[PDB]
């Protein structure tokens, strides 16, 4: 397990902190979006800050999927129900709360749940690229996921307004990576005496 | 089935932790049910999954100006709600169901309300001067939707009936003081074998919050009410109509 | 060839038991002790006690039969039967010599229960419901004095079209049944069977020959004025012309084997219509009489 | 299944009578398929029946001055067709077929068809001068539709392969003289374990009149030709997308 | 609680049989008689015949062995390798001192069968392939003269950027194997893996990190000028500087390991482009050399 940024907004120095959790604070409830992204583990964003999308960047047939979980850091009073749901590869992300609740999904819980354990399943389908030469195919695509209100944040007066959700990331014993390529990077400064 | 397919969140609004709140009475899924008879020349089949999992529709606001709300069966299986993709077409039906209900609040709250599943609920509208003695029953109110519609004067019932003697019918009394489940099982009570995809609603279901909500300022005002179903042994088919392909 | 198969919706384990025949009870449970008997000792007062059990002469011992009152009467007045035992005047047909209210001697009724606002409250405590029927008919006229009269009364299943004039070859007929009395001998006892089309009593889409239920496209729930076709009664005065004496018929419904099934709340306000069960939303009214205070009487 | 279900006629256009002409091969449907395997996160499942009966889509009519006509798959399950209500959802797709072609005349008519399977069969347009390499191959050639298309330059097969030898394909040979059936059976045919929705087009049906039709004035002057299908052990599954409910 | 299921799709019987290893034939038929051998007797002439059977000197006696030749070769010069025999001359990479071709020394080349109309035709008789392959460099100058200088080869796999200048540290790398060898000494022979992500070559979405296969929306199968990123070549003149003579390389590629499926019929036009079967659809020839008339020569 290795913790994941989601909240990856902030690009400053002391703002760095809170690139790791995420506010589920109680001003909207009923129906709409917390956070979306995407399932690539080696191309950009939360993945290459873990170690599963760092050892991705070693080679080319990767997964960057299956399990994740997300521990809680409400007070001890707080309640409410979130909504997790995946969409499949090549499929739109659903408009409303009900379109996502249909295919698969879950309905989380802060009465004694502190965690849960999402799972990805893996399917293997079309053509990653087929390029015999660079420049003329621009076709990519992977399933998502989101987050969703199911309820308002129920809170006793007297504890906090604000929490904050953080994820995790992990694997399994199923897929592999495979064809060994040489990593490219940045991270040199020229002068290395 | 399980508590994942395409709906895979199971944290409500207080993303509650611990365990879950069922308190079983039955062991675990008892057996199937029967296929009864038929005095005509029609015959019906069966879907079989696809219609198995667990569905939650959306969530209705508990405030202090709350009256209660009613659902009507099976309006909420057809489009007027999640599903829509098998209700309308076929001809028959009949369903036992698992119908859970969750709530959650802290422990400064204070309110107790109350489940009711009326078979053969006919609502007599609200009345009170619009004489009808058999023109055109509504279409506007009988079915309001998947999220319900208040009620106007609970204590007739908005129907003349009186709420007092209600807990004939099957009923737990949800108490925001203890618990937070609520699970029954209605099994189908229609007099005829099967049941049309039309105007012969079956029976609905009642909620009335009886102890008022109640509690101090700068804590949470609203109380969210979750509502789930699972129908356990449905069946769907017949259809003739013009001009086929 | 076939990869795709999921039922299940089944439990197994301890699903019936053995087959007996021992209706007879017999001493169950003794005693069983829990902690020092106190009033104030701090949990709880008013504790609790248990019996062992007996069932009248029948169970244990026949020594003594002390009931508690010397065998005064039945005990078991409280069946549906016998709920529903009179046989309440539904029916009050007026046929008088000359007039507006049945001038030609015809006169059209329909089995409902409308009629009684009690009977229609009596009766509709439950949903479901599957009884007999019997009538019995009484001609007097309106200073109760017997004349020299014949009468002809006859019966209309569901559907069967509506005689409207005495020259109506429906009263002839042959498959609407009849039946002939003069009014000084006895009144007529006759039987009706179980004529509903289901399994119990519940209007909506079940008369006319044409379509029906809510929302209506391709019916009316009129036929005319007699809506709902259904079990109706039809009666003339026998004769070329009409007769000598004016005529107060009545009738006397009674109910037989009957089953009810679903109870619901009685009622709680007035009744308003036929088929509507509206009610007075503007004027709704409690139910008992209330008091001024709740600390005293 | 049967020869019934929805669609119930049995008589065509010469209304014919006196048994069916099959000339079956194998023993009466000879077992299910295999799952095979896979190298990822994905899985799929089945679908079971509502596609196990027969299809009839539209029949094309021959003429003298005919050339010829194919189809593709799974185009014509699409909603390009009598079916689409379960195709353009899912994501995986594969199955066997029970392809069966059924024409009729009477017997002073003249002329032999071809019937032929080519898998992968990707046209290469009518090209003659449109000068394409890698650019964007078409939408409106490839899928024409249920009906199939009339074939340009059947010797060149519309593509550059020669028609002299294509009986390398599975193949029948419709002769107007003596028979008018013709039942084939066509397996699964990819590279990878399962299929898509999308632009990897499976085999395509080719039929070419190689002699010509010929008759007198007076009898009638075109022969039906009838297409009809039975997917074998099809599935369906996969989908992800946005905003879900 | 389940009342649902069909699957069927099934046949029971002689599915298979006994498990036996008798690879050996013997005696099979003998005759059978018909009727009265004529030529025009009414029904049919060219009547017909049988035989019994014999393999060889393995089967039956072996006691004379007369062959049809007195063993002149071998008879198996049929198979797919036997098919795919020679190495054609597949890369023609040129290099000069100054000039337009390839200045800076760096040349690009990568694996294709386009390059060769006759090999495609050879190889495009089936749908799918799967085999090895090989690779043989020999460099020599213009005139034919072998000199002192070194080389450097390495190989690409599909996805690794492409090195365009001599300075690109791509030639540095780790990952990408290289190959060091002066042109004075015997040629390189080298062997390359099976490297398609699926288990034959076909074309459409396999290139590229991004999307592919028809109608484009998401992807380009561009890649600049290097269409279909895929197991590509570069080679190097070794060196800070430029070299002192001009080079011509060769390659020589050679199948091992073939197996194919799917046979389809060859060809019957002149091709036009890459990865788009064409075709002259307004000068279609025929196939064969026609002749005048039919009854003649
Ligand atoms: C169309 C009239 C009723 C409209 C619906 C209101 C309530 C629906 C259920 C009760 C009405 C039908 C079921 C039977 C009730 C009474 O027992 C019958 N009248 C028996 O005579
Ligand atoms: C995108 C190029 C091909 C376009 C489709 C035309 C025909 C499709 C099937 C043949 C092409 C891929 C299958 C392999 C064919 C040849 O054997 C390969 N080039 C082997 O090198």
């Amino acid at each position: 397990e290795t913790i994941l940024e989601v909240n990856n907004v902030p690009t400053n120095a002391t703002s760095l902190m809170e690139r790791l959790r995420f506010p589920v604070s109680a001003q909207a409830g009923k129906g709409e979006l917390c956070a979306v992204f995407r399932a690539d583990p080696g191309r950009s964003g939360p993945w290459q800050s873990t170690l599963l999308g760092q050892l991705c960047g070693y080679y080319t047939q990767w997964s960057g999927s299956l399990e994740v979980t997300f521990m809680f850091t409400g007070s001890f009073m707080a309640t409410g129900k979130m909504l997790i749901a995946y969409t499949p590869p090549g499929g739109p992300l659903p408009k409303d709360r009900a379109t996502a609740m249909l295919g698969t999904h879950v309905i989380w819980d802060f009465g004694l749940q502190s965690s849960v354990t999402l799972v990805i399943p893996w399917i293997s389908n079309t053509h990653y690229r087929a390029h015999a030469r660079d420049g003329v195919f621009d076709y990519y695509t992977t399933g998502l996921v989101s987050i969703w209100y199911q309820t308002n944040y129920v809170v006793p007066i007297g504890a906090p307004n604000t929490a904050y959700i953080i994820a995790l990331a992990a694997a399994q014993k199923n897929f592999t990576m495979k064809l060994c390529k040489d990593a490219s990077d940045i991270l040199q400064t020229g002068t290395i005496q | 089935s399980d508590r994942v397919a395409q709906l895979t969140i199971g944290n409500s609004t207080i993303t509650t932790q611990e365990a879950a709140n069922i308190i079983v009475g039955y062991g675990e899924w008892p057996s199937y049910c029967s296929d009864s008879d038929a005095t005509a020349v029609d015959k019906p089949t069966r879907p079989d999954v696809s219609v198995n999992r667990f569905y939650t529709l959306d969530t209705k606001l508990w405030e202090k100006s709350s009256k209660g709300w009613y659902w009507k069966f099976p309006d909420v299986l057809t489009e007027t709600g999640v599903f829509g993709q098998n209700a309308q077409f076929h001809y028959l039906y009949r369903s036992g169901f698992c119908i859970h209900v969750q709530c959650n609040a802290s422990k400064f709250h204070q309110g107790a309300l109350l489940v009711a599943v009326l078979p053969e609920y006919v609502i007599g509208s609200v009345a009170g001067g619009t004489g009808t003695e058999d023109t055109h029953p509504p279409y506007k109110q009988t079915q309001p939707g998947a999220d319900g519609f208040e009620l106007q004067h609970p204590y007739v019932l908005d129907a003349g009936i009186p709420i007092s003697q209600l807990t004939v019918c099957p009923h737990q009394w949800i108490n925001l003081r203890t618990n937070n489940c609520a699970t029954i099982i209605v099994p189908y009570i229609n007099a005829l074998p099967f049941d049309s995809a039309l105007n012969h609603c079956n029976f609905g279901l009642l909620v009335v919050p009886i102890s008022p909500l109640d509690y101090d300022q700068g804590a949470t005002p609203v109380i969210p009410i979750t509502i789930t179903l699972a129908p356990m042994c449905s069946e769907f088919a017949g259809l003739r109509q013009a001009v086929t392909q | 060839g076939d990869r795709v198969a999921d039922v299940i919706e089944s439990s197994i384990g301890d699903s019936v038991s053995r087959a007996l025949t021992r209706a007879l009870p017999a001493p169950t449970g003794q005693d069983t002790q829990v902690s020092s008997h106190r009033l104030d000792t701090g949990k709880v007062p008013a504790l609790q006690a248990a019996e062992i059990g007996a069932s009248s002469n029948a169970s244990d011992e026949s020594m003594i039969e002390t009931r508690c009152v010397l065998n005064s009467h039945s005990t078991a007045e409280t069946t549906l039967d016998s709920f529903f035992s009179r046989a309440g005047l539904v029916g009050e047909i007026d046929l008088p010599l000359e007039g507006t209210t049945n001038p030609n001697g015809y006169a059209n009724w329909d089995i409902d229960i409308t009629g009684y606002a009690q009977m229609r409250r009596k009766v509709e405590l439950f949903t479901y419901m599957r009884f007999d029927a019997e009538f019995t008919f009484v001609a007097c006229t309106p200073t109760g004095q017997v004349v020299p009269q014949l009468l002809q009364y006859m019966f209309v299943p569901p559907g069967a079209p509506e005689p409207d004039s005495r020259e109506s070859l429906a009263w002839q007929t042959a498959t609407n049944p009849s039946v002939f009395v003069k009014l000084s001998d006895p009144p007529a006892q006759v039987s009706v069977p179980f004529m509903s089309p289901a399994s119990a009593y519940q209007w909506f889409y079940d008369g006319y020959p044409t379509f029906g239920e809510h929302k209506q496209e391709k019916d009316l729930e009129y036929g005319a004025c007699p809506n709902n076709m259904m079990g109706t009664f039809s009666v003339r005065t026998v004769g070329t012309s009409k007769s000598k004496y004016p005529l107060v018929i009545r009738i006397y419904m009674r109910m037989k084997h009957v089953r009810a099934w679903i109870p619901r709340p009685m009622r709680n306000q007035n009744y308003l219509f036929k088929a509507n069960p509206n009610y007075a939303g503007n004027f709704i009214k409690p139910t008992g009489a209330s008091r001024t205070a709740i600390t005293t009487l």
